RNA sequence: ACCGAUAGUGAACCAGUACCGUGAGGGAAAGGUGAAAAGCACCCCGGAAGGGGAGUGAAAUAGAACCUGAAACCGUGUGCUUACAAGUAGUCAGAGCCCGUUAAUGGGUGAUGGCGUGCCUUUUGUAGAAUGAACCGGCGAGUUACGAUUUGAUGCAAGGUU
RNA sequence: UAACUUGGGAGUCAGAACAUGGGUGAUAAGGUCCGUGUUCGAAAGGGAAACAGCCCAGACCACCAGCUAAGGUCCCAAAAU
RNA sequence: GACAAUGGUAGGAGAGCGUUCUAAGGGCGUUGAAGCAUGAUCGUAAGGACAUGUGGAGCGCUUAGAAGUGAGAAUGCCGGUG
């Protein structure tokens, strides 16, 4: 009836950049997830990827509250028996923080087809630079 | 029924061991050539009303004809020999409809025959006078004698 | 050793992809050009293989 | 210039020359009906109703007055022998906007 | 009263209750007998007293 | 134009005929003949006789030149069965179905 | 008199299948399976005719909240302000406004901030 | 106000047959060309069956278990779609592509999204790993008589009724 | 705004959890037996992830309308980072 | 018009749709019945019409009556096909 629905050839997927020098990953990843789904647009339409892209930078400098960097643990499993691997959040912050932020945001996104597409719009770098300036991005703050 | 149907008695297969259903006879209703469950049986449907009610039915029917102007009293019938062509000419001269009921004091063989072969026309004699007859009729032709005889019965 | 469920038309047909047979190892016979034959085999018509009747 | 009009228990956004569909109205099939519960007015001249704009209105022309598609109501409760089947054509009234204010 | 205009008096005649002809009747599938008892059987019953 | 020829109550089963028809469908007639005459399946002779019948009665009745022809639709339909019995053990029978086919082959000049 | 059960089974069943038209495999060709999936469709639609309303309401809400956040407000303070001011336009029309023209929505927002 | 070929006789047809059993005994299935046989001269493919044309016929799309000819089932062609995806298989929403109706808020398909554990029975309670059903089609279960009781209807009424 | 009396028709005599007063038990059992009340049975919907019995609340039908209940407002997932 | 009620098993009550036959009446049909198939059709429901293809001879409609009067399940029976 008198409701707008969003469509391909009605969406402008913008690029954003989000620095994370002194910031906690949950209180970052929530905002980022809202951005990625499109919760921050008036043309939000749940069967469409109306959302924007994101580039996370200085992910190696991420902050954890408390003794999480020794007591928070990222358990996972290979489908062989006894296939438990575990990594503390700090050791993963040292080796592969890109993965860390990615998984934190992907647990905060849905687990559907569209949601995985929305996860593919994320880009993470523990450094301070990136390749993706070819598409003239913009800084975002909160 | 299950009992009159030329077979059965043999238990077709055993009660157990097979993966087949329980069965007791090949002529049960669930089967193909099986007997029938209740079905119809021979009967009469004739029932009874009281005498006063049935006489009332006759009076009501005749009153309906006489209110509908389907009552026409003729002096008499006199047919030295039967002739349907002559009787239909009579009915035309009396300006009757197709389907009409005709009444006499007695049999009156000549007129019964002169109207035996016409389809819409039926004949009776005031003691064989029927509700079905005088309602399967758009008109009614009756003699003076038969009219009085009906009058004095009813 | 007994199925619990019937095999749908969909699964039946998805399985009956690779059951087909292929075009044989066919070629022409140059003795007669047409009347295609099997490769590395005699021609039934020409009785030939590398020119020589057989 | 659009407007926002409270009708049929609900609100509708209109344009001059727009064909809408509302509930049934006590009105005939080619006559004129007027909306008086205007709530909003748009365009260059915006003005808000609190609750309504004073005296502003909308005139419109009736086109069809008919019965919608036929949904079938079927309810079902399992292993308790209970079902309903009940049909429904919800009426409507089709209008064709002529003027705002 | 002609044979193509017949009609009884009001409420003389009344239609027979057919039983075991679907659940929408209120007398389908158990036919007013309930579930699983001596009274739920063909010939099922006791003497009156 | 079109020509066809049919073969009804064939003893071979359709699953075993259609394998070959999948090789003929949409090909030059001489090519298709060779496919049938070089394939060692047993339905291929029968398909070949249906085909050559089609080419013959095209050349004869509808007056088309045999060269330009291709096989537009070649389809096989289930016919009857003949129900038979193979005695398996312990008094148990096991059914056998001698299936049948309706080999049809339709020939066109492309117009 | 005898009654062959002719024509009526087949009609009543065909009707069900033509309601089942579009379904997967044997659910559009059989009667039992189609029947029972048709009943499921009925109950599912009965509840979806309700879910639909809740869904679209959440949608309107989400869009309005995004617009207010652009104007540095929340949905809550917005709708409170509109309530106090007294204006009674609904979530649907608000979404449509906020989409079609941002000016009028900003004006509503200023009205609400005045309310507060 | 009986059946109308799963009905009615077990038997509409070469049926108490075929078949089963030592034997007493049990015990089937199986109807329809057309008005008329005028029942496809004749040519082609084929070893034949079978088929294609021609001609009989109103009709062969009636060609011999030859009136009609449903469903399951088997297939051929193609419009939309589908190979990063976790599905009681749908429903509600919904773009895009294709078409154009018992022309009315049109039909098909469905990228994607929310919600969503079959039917029956039996159970305190079943998605149930409790039961039953391979699918399709036909057949298949409160009836009849005789009395009783109550309610409704009508008729006559201290009488009614055979 | 129910009740009672007469008459026609029934079905029900396997109950279940929760909370509570108690027995038995081991101040054990999703135990068992009783009293009281509710829900289910025979009740969908919303919360409790999922879950007859728990909390809110009792579906004639439709609506792309609005206020609320329990429960909730960073993201999944509506709404206070 | 106002006001209210309308979840529901066992179960009780009521109003109905349809099927086969029959009586009466009025009617259709080789310029094409029933039956089958297709459709985007009407009705609050069971269910009813209209068209088109097939088909080739019986069939509805109104009122009333009578029933072999409606099937998704019985390790149901018979046949057909997977
Ligand atoms: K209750
Ligand atoms: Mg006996
Ligand atoms: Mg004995
Ligand atoms: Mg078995
Ligand atoms: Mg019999
Ligand atoms: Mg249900
Ligand atoms: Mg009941
Ligand atoms: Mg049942
Ligand atoms: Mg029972
Ligand atoms: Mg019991
Ligand atoms: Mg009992
Ligand atoms: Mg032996
Ligand atoms: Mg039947
Ligand atoms: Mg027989
Ligand atoms: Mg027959
Ligand atoms: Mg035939
Ligand atoms: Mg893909
Ligand atoms: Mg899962
Ligand atoms: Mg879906
Ligand atoms: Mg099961
Ligand atoms: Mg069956
Ligand atoms: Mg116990
Ligand atoms: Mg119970
Ligand atoms: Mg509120
Ligand atoms: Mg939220
Ligand atoms: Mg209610
Ligand atoms: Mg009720
Ligand atoms: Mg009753
Ligand atoms: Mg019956
Ligand atoms: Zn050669």
């Amino acid at each position: 009836r008198q409701t707008f629905m969003a469509n391909e050839s009605n969406i402008e997927r913008k690029w954003y950049v989000i620095d994370a020098e002194g910031q906690t990953l949950g209180r970052l990843s929530s905002e980022v997830a809202s951005i990625l789904r499109g919760k921050n647009k008036v043309t939000y339409t749940p069967h469409v990827d109306t959302g924007d892209y994101v580039i996370v930078i200085n992910a190696s400098k991420i902050e954890f509250t408390g003794n999480k960097e020794t007591d928070k643990v990222y358990y996972r499993h290979s489908n062989h028996p006894g296939g438990i691997k575990s990594i503390t959040a700090g050791e993963l912050r040292r080796t592969n923080p890109e993965r860390l932020i990615e998984n934190s945001i992907k647990g905060m996104l849905p687990s559907t087809r569209l949601g995985e597409k929305q996860g593919k719009k994320l880009f993470v770098y523990g450094g301070a630079e990136h390749p993706h300036a070819a598409q003239q991005p913009e800084n975002y703050e909160l | 029924n299950r009992s009159a149907v030329s077979g059965g008695g043999r238990k077709p297969w055993k009660q157990k061991g097979t993966g087949r259903a329980r069965q007791g006879t090949i002529r049960a209703p669930q089967w193909r050539g099986g007997g029938i469950v209740f079905g119809p049986t021979p009967r009469s449907y004739a029932y009874k009303m009281p005498k006063k009610m049935r006489r009332l039915a006759l009076r009501s029917a005749l009153s309906f004809k006489a209110q509908e102007n389907g009552l026409t009293v003729v002096d008499a019938f006199n047919f030295e020999a039967p002739k349907t062509k002559e009787f239909k000419n009579v009915l035309s001269t009396l300006e009757q409809p197709k389907k009409v009921l005709v009444v006499t004091e007695n049999e009156d063989v000549n007129v019964e025959l002169s109207a035996r072969n016409i389809p819409g026309v039926q004949v009776t004699t005031a003691q064989g006078l029927n509700v079905l007859d005088i309602t399967n009729a758009d008109s009614l032709v009756i003699t003076e004698a038969a009219a009085k005889k009906v009058e004095e019965v009813l | 050793a007994v199925p619990k469920r019937r095999t749908s038309k969909t699964r039946k047909n998805k399985r009956r992809t690779h059951f087909k047979i292929s075009v044989p190892g066919m070629t022409e016979c140059p003795n007669c050009g047409r009347e295609y034959k099997l490769s590395h085999r005699v021609c039934k018509n020409c009785g030939s293989y590398n020119g020589e009747e057989v | 210039m659009f407007a926002i009009i409270e009708t049929g228990g609900k609100q509708i956004k209109v344009e001059e020359g727009q064909e809408i569909f509302v509930e049934k109205l006590d009105v005939n099939e080619g006559d004129t009906f007027t909306f008086d519960k205007v709530l909003f007015v748009g365009g260059d001249s915006v003005k808000v109703g609190a609750p309504t704009v004073e005296g502003a209105t909308v005139t419109a022309t009736v086109n069809k007055q008919g019965r919608g598609k036929k949904i079938t109501v079927f309810t079902y409760k399992r292993r308790k022998n209970s079902k309903r089947k009940k049909g429904h054509r919800q009426p409507y009234t089709k209008l064709t906007i002529d003027k705002i204010n | 009263m002609k044979l193509h205009e017949l009609k009884p008096a009001e409420g003389s005649r009344k239609e027979r209750n057919r039983v075991g002809r679907g659940v929408a009747t209120g007398n389908g599938k158990t036919s007013g007998r309930g579930h699983k008892g001596q009274k739920a059987r063909s010939g099922g019953g006791v003497r009156p007293g | 134009m079109e020509a066809k020829a049919v073969a009804r109550t064939i003893r071979i089963a359709p699953r075993k005929v259609r394998l070959v028809l999948d090789l003929i469908r949409g090909k030059n007639a001489a090519e298709a003949i060779a496919i049938l005459k070089l394939t060692n399946k047993a339905s291929s002779p029968v398909i070949e006789k249906v085909l050559m019948s089609a080419l013959a009665n095209a050349e004869h009745n509808y007056d088309m030149n045999t060269d330009e022809l291709v096989v537009k639709e070649a389809y096989a339909n289930e016919g009857p069965t003949l129900k038979r019995f193979r005695p398996r053990a312990q008094g148990r029978a096991s059914a056998i179905n001698k299936r049948t086919s309706h080999i049809t082959i339709v020939v066109s000049d492309g117009k | 008199p005898r009654v062959k059960g002719g024509t009526v089974t087949r009609a009543r069943r065909k009707k069900t299948i033509k309601l089942a038209k579009g379904y997967f495999g044997s659910k559009h060709t059989l009667y039992k399976v189609a029947k029972q999936q048709v009943m499921k469709s009925g109950q599912y639609a009965f509840r979806d005719r309700r879910q639909r309303k809740r869904d679209f309401r959440k949608l309107w809400i989400t869009r309005i909240n995004a617009a207010a956040r652009q104007h540095e407000m929340s949905y809550s303070r917005l709708m409170n302000g509109l309530k106090k001011a007294g204006i009674d336009i609904n979530r649907k029309m608000l979404s449509e406004i906020a989409i079609s023209d941002e000016k009028a929505f900003a004006q509503l927002v200023t009205k609400a901030k005045d309310a507060l």
